[PDB]
Protein backbone atom coordinates (compact mmCIF):
# COMPACT_ATOMS: atom_id res chain seq x y z
CA UNK A 1 0.00 0.00 0.00
CA UNK A 2 1.15 3.30 0.96
CA UNK A 3 4.48 2.87 2.57
CA UNK A 4 4.72 7.03 3.34
CA UNK A 5 2.72 6.74 6.56
CA UNK A 6 4.88 4.44 8.23
CA UNK A 7 8.65 3.88 9.29
CA UNK A 8 10.47 3.00 6.71
CA UNK A 9 11.10 -1.07 6.52
CA UNK A 10 14.64 -1.04 6.11
CA UNK A 11 14.90 0.54 9.53
CA UNK A 12 12.39 -1.93 11.58
CA UNK A 13 13.62 -4.95 9.72
CA UNK A 14 17.05 -4.48 10.67
CA UNK A 15 15.92 -3.43 14.09
CA UNK A 16 13.82 -6.88 14.78
CA UNK A 17 17.00 -8.38 13.67
CA UNK A 18 19.37 -7.49 16.21
CA UNK A 19 16.76 -8.83 18.66
CA UNK A 20 16.85 -12.07 17.30
CA UNK A 21 19.49 -15.04 17.30
CA UNK A 22 21.46 -14.98 14.13
CA UNK A 23 19.90 -18.34 12.41
CA UNK A 24 16.34 -16.41 12.67
CA UNK A 25 14.46 -15.47 9.60
CA UNK A 26 11.40 -13.18 9.61
CA UNK A 27 9.06 -12.93 7.06
CA UNK A 28 8.14 -10.35 4.99
CA UNK A 29 4.54 -10.52 6.28
CA UNK A 30 6.35 -9.83 9.77
CA UNK A 31 8.08 -7.27 8.79
CA UNK A 32 5.35 -5.31 7.22
CA UNK A 33 3.27 -6.07 10.41
CA UNK A 34 5.88 -5.12 12.53
CA UNK A 35 6.07 -1.32 10.52
CA UNK A 36 2.49 -1.21 11.44
CA UNK A 37 2.50 -1.81 14.84
CA UNK A 38 5.45 0.28 15.53
CA UNK A 39 3.65 3.10 13.81
CA UNK A 40 0.59 2.59 15.67
CA UNK A 41 2.63 2.86 18.69
CA UNK A 42 3.60 6.20 17.70
CA UNK A 43 -0.53 7.45 17.27
CA UNK A 44 -1.20 5.83 20.37
CA UNK A 45 1.70 7.62 22.84
CA UNK A 46 0.87 10.90 20.69
CA UNK A 47 -2.81 10.78 20.96
CA UNK A 48 -2.20 10.84 24.60
CA UNK A 49 0.47 13.39 24.98
CA UNK A 50 -1.94 15.43 22.49
CA UNK A 51 -4.90 14.71 24.88
CA UNK A 52 -3.15 16.13 27.84
CA UNK A 53 -1.51 19.34 25.85
CA UNK A 54 -5.37 20.12 25.30
CA UNK A 55 -6.34 19.75 28.90
CA UNK A 56 -3.77 22.35 29.51
CA UNK A 57 -4.35 24.51 27.25
CA UNK A 58 -0.87 23.89 25.58
CA UNK A 59 0.12 23.79 22.36
CA UNK A 60 3.32 22.22 22.07
CA UNK A 61 3.64 18.08 22.50
CA UNK A 62 7.13 18.44 24.59
CA UNK A 63 9.58 15.38 25.83
CA UNK A 64 7.87 15.30 28.74
CA UNK A 65 4.74 14.52 27.40
CA UNK A 66 5.60 11.91 25.80
CA UNK A 67 7.24 10.59 28.98
CA UNK A 68 4.16 11.08 30.93
CA UNK A 69 1.85 9.42 28.07
CA UNK A 70 3.90 6.60 27.88
CA UNK A 71 3.62 6.18 31.59
CA UNK A 72 -0.04 6.62 31.56
CA UNK A 73 -0.81 3.83 28.70
CA UNK A 74 1.72 1.62 31.10
CA UNK A 75 5.34 1.72 28.97
CA UNK A 76 6.62 2.95 32.52
CA UNK A 77 9.50 0.45 31.78
CA UNK A 78 10.75 2.55 29.04
CA UNK A 79 10.75 5.87 30.62
CA UNK A 80 13.57 5.78 32.81
CA UNK A 81 15.71 4.83 30.09
CA UNK A 82 14.30 7.11 27.75
CA UNK A 83 15.06 10.20 30.20
CA UNK A 84 18.62 9.12 30.64
CA UNK A 85 18.84 9.23 26.46
CA UNK A 86 17.46 12.63 26.52
CA UNK A 87 19.87 14.00 28.54
CA UNK A 88 22.74 12.35 26.60
CA UNK A 89 21.14 14.48 23.77
CA UNK A 90 21.07 17.61 25.29
CA UNK A 91 24.33 17.32 27.05
CA UNK B 1 19.28 8.26 14.86
CA UNK B 2 17.76 4.09 14.35
CA UNK B 3 14.67 5.59 12.45
CA UNK B 4 13.93 9.16 10.66
CA UNK B 5 12.74 11.73 12.85
CA UNK B 6 10.72 13.70 9.85
CA UNK B 7 9.26 10.12 9.06
CA UNK B 8 7.95 10.29 13.00
CA UNK B 9 6.83 13.83 12.92
CA UNK B 10 5.12 12.75 9.84
CA UNK B 11 2.94 10.34 11.76
CA UNK B 12 2.92 12.01 14.97
CA UNK B 13 1.25 15.10 12.29
CA UNK B 14 -1.46 12.53 11.07
CA UNK B 15 -3.92 13.32 14.75
CA UNK B 16 -5.60 16.93 13.72
CA UNK B 17 -5.19 17.69 17.21
CA UNK B 18 -1.50 17.84 17.36
CA UNK B 19 -0.29 21.72 16.58
CA UNK B 20 3.38 21.97 17.45
CA UNK B 21 5.59 19.41 18.21
CA UNK B 22 9.01 20.15 20.75
CA UNK B 23 11.71 19.08 18.39
CA UNK B 24 12.59 16.67 21.43
CA UNK B 25 9.62 14.33 20.99
CA UNK B 26 10.55 12.87 17.95
CA UNK B 27 14.11 12.02 19.57
CA UNK B 28 12.40 10.67 22.54
CA UNK B 29 10.06 8.86 20.06
CA UNK B 30 13.02 7.34 17.64
CA UNK B 31 14.93 5.40 21.21
CA UNK B 32 11.11 4.66 22.15
CA UNK B 33 9.99 2.84 18.79
CA UNK B 34 12.93 0.83 19.01
CA UNK B 35 12.57 -0.12 22.81
CA UNK B 36 8.86 -1.43 21.32
CA UNK B 37 10.38 -2.95 18.24
CA UNK B 38 12.77 -5.11 20.19
CA UNK B 39 10.38 -5.96 22.96
CA UNK B 40 7.56 -6.91 20.44
CA UNK B 41 9.89 -9.06 18.16
CA UNK B 42 11.46 -10.77 21.53
CA UNK B 43 8.13 -11.80 22.81
CA UNK B 44 6.93 -12.62 19.12
CA UNK B 45 9.97 -14.62 18.91
CA UNK B 46 9.27 -16.43 22.25
CA UNK B 47 6.23 -18.11 20.21
CA UNK B 48 8.34 -18.97 16.76
CA UNK B 49 10.07 -21.02 19.26
CA UNK B 50 7.27 -22.66 20.76
CA UNK B 51 6.28 -24.03 17.75
CA UNK B 52 10.21 -25.05 17.09
CA UNK B 53 9.98 -22.79 14.07
CA UNK B 54 13.07 -20.32 12.60
CA UNK B 55 10.86 -17.96 10.88
CA UNK B 56 9.28 -14.99 13.10
CA UNK B 57 6.05 -14.68 10.86
CA UNK B 58 2.71 -12.31 11.30
CA UNK B 59 1.13 -15.35 13.92
CA UNK B 60 3.20 -14.97 16.37
CA UNK B 61 3.14 -11.07 16.83
CA UNK B 62 -0.75 -11.59 16.90
CA UNK B 63 0.23 -14.08 19.79
CA UNK B 64 2.51 -12.06 21.58
CA UNK B 65 0.00 -9.22 20.74
CA UNK B 66 -2.51 -11.37 23.01
CA UNK B 67 -0.32 -11.94 26.08
CA UNK B 68 0.76 -8.91 27.26
CA UNK B 69 -1.86 -6.09 28.87
CA UNK B 70 0.13 -3.00 27.64
CA UNK B 71 -0.54 -4.59 24.03
CA UNK B 72 -4.04 -3.84 23.75
CA UNK B 73 -4.43 -1.69 21.64
CA UNK B 74 -2.74 -3.48 18.94
CA UNK B 75 -5.62 -6.40 18.44
CA UNK B 76 -7.17 -4.84 15.68
CA UNK B 77 -4.10 -4.49 14.01
CA UNK B 78 -3.22 -7.66 14.20
CA UNK B 79 -5.89 -10.05 14.83
CA UNK B 80 -6.34 -14.08 15.00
Amino acid sequence: REQDRFLPIANVSRIMKKALPANAKISKDAKETMQECVSEFISFVTGEASDKCQKEKRKTINGDDLLWAMTTLGFEDYVEPLKVYLQRFRE
Amino acid sequence: HSLPLARIKKIMKADEDVRMISAEAPVVFARACEMFILELTLRSWNHTEENKRRTLQKNDIAAAVTRTDIFDFLVDIVPR
